[PDB]
RNA sequence: GGUGAUGGCCUACCAAGGCGACGACGGGUAGCCGGCCUGAGAGGGUGACCGGCCACACUGGGACUGAGAUACGGCCCAGACUCC
RNA sequence: UGUAAACCUCUUUCAGCACAGACGAAGCGCAAGUGACGGUAUGUGCAGAAGAAGGACCGGCCAACUACGUGCCAGCAGCCGCGGUAAUACGUAGGGUCCGAGCGUUGUCCGGAAUUACUGGGCGUAAAGAGCUCGUAGGUGGUUUGUCGCGUUGUUCGUGAAAACUCA
């Protein structure tokens, strides 16, 4: 077949995947064809990146995803809009965008004066 | 025998401008006329002529000396050569003395020192460095 | 105010008949820091006087530089006896890069930034020479545009026009700091 | 030359000479020696210098120096080698490390004491 | 690994106060030793090496740290004595002296070894951490009952503090608005010499 | 960085035997037809 | 004829032709590569990790099966060694 | 030796002892539970300098000097080479220097080595011009008009897996 994977990286602790359409025969830190995505779990909002239209492609051309990437699928709403179910149904908590250091900076300068 | 008569053009001049010559003289060839046309816009010599022989023309040079008679060619030296045919990419263009000096290309546009081949984008076949 | 090397001390002997006759030599780099490099080879039965020697004849036998800023003009082949040496300029901050004698000339010379090898003749004396012919063969391009005739921007690039206006204001800065 | 001649022929590089044979391209080896005995070193230097003989597990007989001034060593006995120029002597390349399979660091050595063998004084 | 020996030593071995008010180096500014009045053979590797020791032995980095300071120095795109110089200053103690709230570099080192500070909210028990611009230095609870410390935020107007730092605070709250550059430090020994060295 | 002139041999296929020796022809590639037959010519291109 | 397929892959017959000093036929060594190390750079050495290919599975041969076999932990035979 | 020391203060990281105690799992299940690493990582405190520094070298290349013992010996050494009672070169002390949880040694490779030199070398005497001619393959080729545009050169497309490398 061929299917989505993900594939392993980072170091021995904290992982860091990629989302990789590869044949099922082969292995886990193994070729590719087209990485299209990402994922962060080690991090608590968690991130995750899809190029959705290459993702489309990819199920349109008959893949065959793993549970854990079909969860992700079904959170962005990729797999919910090749199947039409209810519609792509955003579910995606972003990361919160922390404060900006020039900020922090100018505000204790005021604060002290 | 004769195989590189631009070989022979340069040392002529080489030898010549050691001696403290005033004029040279050459057959002619229109390689050799664009060569002298672009030394003469260069700088480095007054000027150059066509007068003729018995068989063929001939170019005839006016060299360029200082006034306490500084030689204005330092030095002259071919660098592709019939055998080791050296080419050269706008990208890897020489540079001679950090630019002071001058590369004289042959290319599609003519005959091209290094700043104008590289202002069109061009470049080409290298034929002397000259300082 | 001068700076001064002793950068060369063999023992020599003629000889006699009773036996070795010894002297001593030395070899004497001058140079203001600015352009002016004088050179000398003293030579005496005593050390200090050799070194004189060598000091008073390079500051007889100067000879101006091409500089620009702290940097040279262009690299360069100069041929002494066998003395081979290719400089070869760098970009600032970089160092004074030679061995010995080539180090002492040049940084007595003024330069900063420069590089350098030899490749014939490792003798200091023919090293020496072989820079100075070196330092002879160096051209300003001010005298470029000079004997053919051309002006400054069609004779250089312009990087070096950069390095040369940039010099120039650090130099008005000092001398405007100092005096003024 | 040409670069025609280039083109034809080549560039036909050195070939240095390989140091330290026997040793196959080991650091150390293993040895054992058939004899133990000193020797004289050239006319210059005017001493009495010690070597051995070795029979290594690479299967070359060699001869061996003996730094220190004691040697716990006798024929049959079981060392260990490594490679040093000695420059007093004619075919020597090969000496010998203290402290291994046989040897002792010998006495009193308080200076250098890594080279040759010996513990520390507590 | 922290040096522990003389200060003393090593500031009379090249003749320059490193801490400056040292009164043994006052009293015995030469060399020491049985041998420290004895003349030299002079060369120009003796001063290159000589002018890192100072450097190393004025901070506390040990040569391996200094070389790798050395190629990103030289890997930056700037000129090398600058850059190294300015990697080199950004070290936390050098900091937190140079702001004057420790009296010496060793206490510096110590102090953040122990991990009495708080930057940005994260606990730093860290000395060769770097500081960026805009950064905000405030110091933990518990700063408050080390006595000389108490001392320094009452009474220290002693040597200056420099123009790219800043204190703006009653628990001597840090701040800083630039990385420094060469003319604005002006500490001891420029550094082609050192260039030089690691060039050879 | 010399230029260097190389020899070559092919060995290729005619249906109808036509060229002779001496010529200059033009050729394509095609599937191979025996071992070490791998081109054909298009055109007897150059008469001698 | 055969193969999933082109092919002396194989076969009967026919013509005798091909290869080569640009080094065939022989000999010695070695797994190849992205890359690694070094070096100013060209370039020299290297192929441990990580990843892609290739060959092998006690030694030498053979095939079935099945979409697909070098078939490691599958089969037949032959041999060495071991075991009841 | 050496501000080294005791000495009076201070800080308490790291180890040590007590308590708490994770993310790693928008996940798997349709059951009710779900961490091998892990009761660790990490914080909270607790008593206190308390438990914690060696290795190589010193005539020169190569920063680092004296004394002592031995005085052709023992022995050292990468090269130059040092030892015949006064050695800064051998072994020991003091001392100093370089490194520092490492330190030296060996082995191999690159470098320096412009010491296979394309960039970047030479052939009168330093090693090197065949004994001299003829000429096959090969290499190289005068002036000039036109043409092909293979080499060559400029642009764009595809590709040059990822990781490595380099920049942020």
């Amino acid at each position: 077949a061929v299917k989505i994977k993900l594939t392993r990286l980072g170091k021995i602790r904290n992982p860091q995947y990629r989302i990789i359409v590869a044949d099922a025969r082969t292995r886990r830190d193994g070729r590719a064809i087209e990485v299209i995505g990402r994922y962060h779990p080690k991090e608590e909002p968690s991130l995750i990146q899809i190029d959705s239209e290459r993702a489309q492609y990819w199920l349109g051309v008959g893949a065959q995803p793993t549970e854990p990437v079909l969860a992700l699928l079904k959170i962005t709403g990729d797999w919910q809009k090749f199947k039409g179910l209810p519609g792509a149904e955003g579910t995606l908590k972003v990361k919160e965008p922390k404060p900006s250091k020039l900020d922090l900076f100018n505000a204790a300068l005021a604060e002290a004066e | 025998t004769m195989t590189d008569p631009i070989a022979d053009f340069l040392t002529r001049l080489r030898n010549a401008n050691s001696a403290y010559h005033d004029e040279v003289t050459l057959p002619h060839s229109k390689l050799k006329a664009n060569i002298a046309e672009i030394l003469k816009r260069e700088g480095y010599i007054s000027d150059y002529r066509t007068e003729d022989a018995r068989v063929g023309k001939s170019l005839v040079v006016q060299l360029k000396y200082g006034p306490s008679r500084e030689r204005s060619i330092a030095g002259l030296r071919r660098v592709s050569k019939p055998g080791l045919r050296v080419y050269a990419k706008s990208t890897n263009l020489p540079r001679v003395l950090g630019g002071l000096g001058v590369a004289i290309i042959s290319t599609s546009s003519g005959l091209l020192t290094d700043r104008q081949a590289a202002r069109q984008g061009v470049g080409g076949e290298v034929l002397a460095y000259v300082w | 105010n001068y700076i001064e090397r002793v950068v060369s001390i063999n023992r020599v002997s003629k000889v006699v008949k009773g036996g070795r006759r010894f002297s001593f030599t030395a070899l004497v780099i001058v140079g203001d820091g600015k352009g002016m490099v004088g050179v000398g080879y003293g030579k005496a039965k005593e050390v200090p006087a050799a070194i004189a020697k060598g000091v008073e004849e390079a500051r007889k036998n100067f000879f101006r530089v091409p500089l620009i800023g702290s940097t040279i003009t262009h690299p360069v082949q100069g041929e002494a006896a066998a003395g081979v040496v290719m400089l070869r300029p760098a970009s600032p901050g970089t160092g004074v890069i030679a061995g010995g004698a080539a180090r002492a000339v040049l940084e007595c010379a003024g330069v900063h930034d420069i590089l350098a090898k030899s490749l014939g003749s490792d003798n200091a004396i023919n090293v020496v020479h072989a820079t100075v012919a070196a330092l002879k063969l160096l051209q300003r391009p001010e005298e470029v545009a000079a004997r053919r005739g051309l002006p400054i921007e069609d004779v250089a690039p312009a990087g070096m026009l950069k390095a040369r206006r940039e010099s120039e204001a650090l130099a008005a800065a000092a001398a405007r700091e100092g005096s003024a | 030359p040409t670069i025609q001649q280039l083109v034809r022929k080549g560039r036909r590089d050195k070939i240095a000479k390989v140091k330290t044979a026997a040793l196959k391209g080991s650091p150390q080896r293993r040895g054992v020696c058939t004899r133990v005995y000193t020797t004289t070193p050239k006319k210059p230097n005017s001493a009495l210098r010690k070597v051995a003989r070795v029979k290594l597990t690479s299967q070359v007989e060699v001869t061996a120096y003996i730094p220190g001034e004691g040697h716990n060593l006798q024929e049959h006995s079981m060392v260990l080698v490594r490679g040093g120029r000695v420059k007093d002597l004619p075919g020597v390349r090969y000496k010998i490390i203290r402290g291994s399979l046989d040897t002792q660091g010998v006495k009193n050595r308080k200076q250098a004491r890594s080279r040759y063998g010996a513990k520390k004084e507590k | 690994a922290r040096y522990t020996g003389p200060a003393t030593r090593k500031s009379r071995r090249l003749g320059v106060d490193l801490v400056g008010g040292d009164q043994s180096f006052e009293k015995r500014p030469y060399p020491p030793g049985q041998h420290g009045r004895a003349r030299i053979k002079e060369s120009e590797y003796r001063q290159q090496l000589q002018e890192k020791q100072k450097a190393r032995f004025s901070y506390g980095v040990m040569e391996k740290q200094f070389r790798r300071y050395y190629e990103e120095a030289n890997r930056q795109p700037g000129k090398t004595g600058d850059n190294l110089l300015r990697i080199l200053e950004s070290r936390l103690d050098n900091v937190v002296y140079r702001a004057g709230l420790a009296r010496t570099r060793r206490m510096a080192r110590q102090l953040v070894s122990h991990g009495h500070f708080l930057v940005n909210g994260v606990k730093v028990d860290i000395p060769s951490y770097r500081v960026s611009q805009y950064d905000i230095i405030d110091v933990k609870e518990k700063s408050l009952n080390t006595l000389p410390f108490q001392i320094a935020r009452e009474t220290a107007g002693e040597r200056p503090i420099p123009s790219w730092l800043q204190v703006v605070g009653e628990r001597q709250r840090i701040l800083v608005h630039q990385l420094p550059e060469r003319a604005q430090i002006d500490v001891p020994l420029t550094e082609q010499l050192i260039v030089e060295l690691y060039s050879k | 960085g010399k230029i260097i002139r190389t020899t070559k041999k092919v060995k290729a296929h005619d249906e109808n035997g036509e060229a002779g020796i001496g010529d200059r022809v033009s050729l394509m590639e095609t599937r191979p037809l025996s071992a070490t037959k791998r081109w054909r010519l298009v055109e007897i291109l150059e008469k001698a």
